[PDB]
């Protein structure tokens, strides 16, 4: 392999680094970024040693190059958008012998905020479970109950986030749930459970 | 915004070829690469570099030029183009502005060897020998026809044709000839 580079899944509204590494002895001239696009791909900034950084005027105030050199490149999102989300290339020039790519593709998220409310009455109890991320996360119960009522919904904001609600209305704590009720909820393949318990006495 | 250019160039067999790079004053460049990639070769590099003005070639064998002038984008020629010459060139000119690209995809046409003639009991015979790419032969009016193609190794195919019309009202008929070299109408006489 020619350039050494790693797709980055970071944080939206914040700092996000895209590198590349070209392994090879013949020392480059320029160094340009692209962000693949159907049709052209776009220009956003190239380093020379005789021109220093120039970024196109489209990225003006969005970039800048955080690793100066022609072997190694960084450019840095200093706040990003989901205009930001997509491919980007490091192209590297050198005299005599084509070039080399590197594509590195850029995901944003959003953490998740959720919502648990539990209400207890005549015996029985509501759990309505909301969670609000991006991408979607995935709401499951692990208290099961084999039976019950429950329905989930989800909504698309926006903002590029998603919410998933998922209600269940136990009938009665007995052989409908054991002694702990789990809302387990998976976000890019990592599952935090959150359970809630009932301590009475004699 | 362009950054990037397809094309598709066709070129008579013998005949002059120019493939010209992305259109930017060699002041403002940095790096110029023409980039051959030829039917049955590896790919292939001329390269200059415009502050020093220096060159560096691993395209010999190819048998193309490069012309050059002071103060304009080195181009591509090929007086007289041939079967070999099918294949794949690319300017990739860079600036401080970024990287710009113009690629081609060159096909050689051949015309083909047309004959025509009369035959035995109302006959007549039609072939468009090893053309490129195949021709396509019709008839005026519509007889007892039957064509066939032939391809040969070089990529060039022979088209033929042969048909009988019954006794009738009929004495005339035309050979028709498409291929992108340029269409022909060729008339007969029926014995
Ligand atoms: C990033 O930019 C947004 C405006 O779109 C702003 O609301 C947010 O506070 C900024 N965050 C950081 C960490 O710079
Ligand atoms: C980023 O690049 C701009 C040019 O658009 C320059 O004004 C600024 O000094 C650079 N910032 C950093 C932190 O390097
Ligand atoms: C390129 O990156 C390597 C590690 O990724 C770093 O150690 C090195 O300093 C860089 N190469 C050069 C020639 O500076
Ligand atoms: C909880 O349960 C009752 C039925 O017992 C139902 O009518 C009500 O809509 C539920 N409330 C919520 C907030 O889901
Ligand atoms: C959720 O509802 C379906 C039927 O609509 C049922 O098969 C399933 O058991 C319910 N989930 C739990 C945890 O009881
Ligand atoms: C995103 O913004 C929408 C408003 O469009 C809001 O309802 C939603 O809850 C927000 N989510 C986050 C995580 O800010
Ligand atoms: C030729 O044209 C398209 C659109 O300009 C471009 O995306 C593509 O990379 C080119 N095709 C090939 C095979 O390089
Ligand atoms: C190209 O390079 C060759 C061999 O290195 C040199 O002799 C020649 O002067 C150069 N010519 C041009 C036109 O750049
Ligand atoms: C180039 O020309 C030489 C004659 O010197 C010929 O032998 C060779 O086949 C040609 N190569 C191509 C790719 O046309
Ligand atoms: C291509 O092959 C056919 C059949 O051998 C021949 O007639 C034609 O002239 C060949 N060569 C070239 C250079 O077209
Ligand atoms: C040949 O005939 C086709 C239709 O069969 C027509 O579109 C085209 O104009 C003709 N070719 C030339 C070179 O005139």
């Amino acid at each position: 392999v020619e350039v050494v580079t790693q797709d980055e899944r970071k944080a939206l509204h914040t700092t996000a680094s895209l590198r590349c590494s070209l392994k090879t002895s013949q020392e480059p001239l320029i160094v340009t970024w692209q962000k693949k696009k159907a049709v052209s791909p776009e220009n956003m900034v190239t380093y020379s040693k005789t021109h220093g950084v120039v970024i196109q005027p489209a990225y003006k105030d969005r970039i800048n190059v955080t690793e100066l050199g022609l072997w190694n490149s960084s450019i840095t999102f200093w706040n990003t958008t989901l205009e930001d989300e997509g491919c980007y290339m490091c192209l590297f020039n050198t005299f005599g012998s084509q070039k080399v790519s590197g594509t590195a593709c850029l995901t944003l998220y959003v953490q998740p905020i959720v919502h648990l409310h539990y209400n207890y009455f005549e015996d029985h109890l509501n759990i309505t479970c909301s969670a609000t991320a991006r991408p979607a996360p995935a709401i499951s119960w692990k208290g099961t109950g084999t039976g019950i009522e429950n329905s989930t919904e989800s909504h698309f904001h926006s903002n590029g986030t998603t919410s998933v609600t998922s209600i269940l209305r136990v009938k009665d704590p007995k052989t409908q749930v054991g002694k702990e009720v789990i809302c387990q909820v998976l976000y890019l393949g990592n599952v935090i459970d959150y359970k809630q318990s009932l301590d009475k006495g004699s | 915004p362009l950054t990037q250019v397809n094309t598709t160039v066709s070129v008579q067999i013998g005949t002059k070829a120019l493939l010209c790079c992305f259109s930017i004053p060699l002041t403002k460049a940095v790096l110029i690469t023409w980039i051959i990639k030829l039917r049955g070769l590896p790919s292939c590099t001329i390269a200059y570099k415009v502050d020093t003005k220096t060159n560096e070639t691993s395209c010999l064998g190819r048998n193309i030029t490069w012309a050059s002038t002071p103060d304009h984008s080195p181009e591509l020629q090929i007086s007289a183009v041939t079967l070999q010459h099918e294949g794949t060139y690319t300017c990739e000119t860079v600036t401080p502005e970024g990287n710009f690209e113009k690629n081609y995809d060159l096909q050689v046409l051949v015309p083909p060897e047309v004959t025509y003639f009369p035959e035995k009991n109302r006959s007549a015979v039609c072939e468009a020998m090893a053309g490129k790419p195949a021709a396509q032969i019709s008839w005026s009016p519509d007889g007892d026809c039957v064509t066939t193609s032939e391809s040969h190794s070089n990529g060039t195919v022979t088209v033929r044709s042969t048909c009988h019309w019954e006794q009738n009202n009929v004495s005339d008929v035309s050979c028709i000839v498409s291929h992108l070299t340029g269409n022909q109408s060729l008339s007969i006489e029926l014995g």
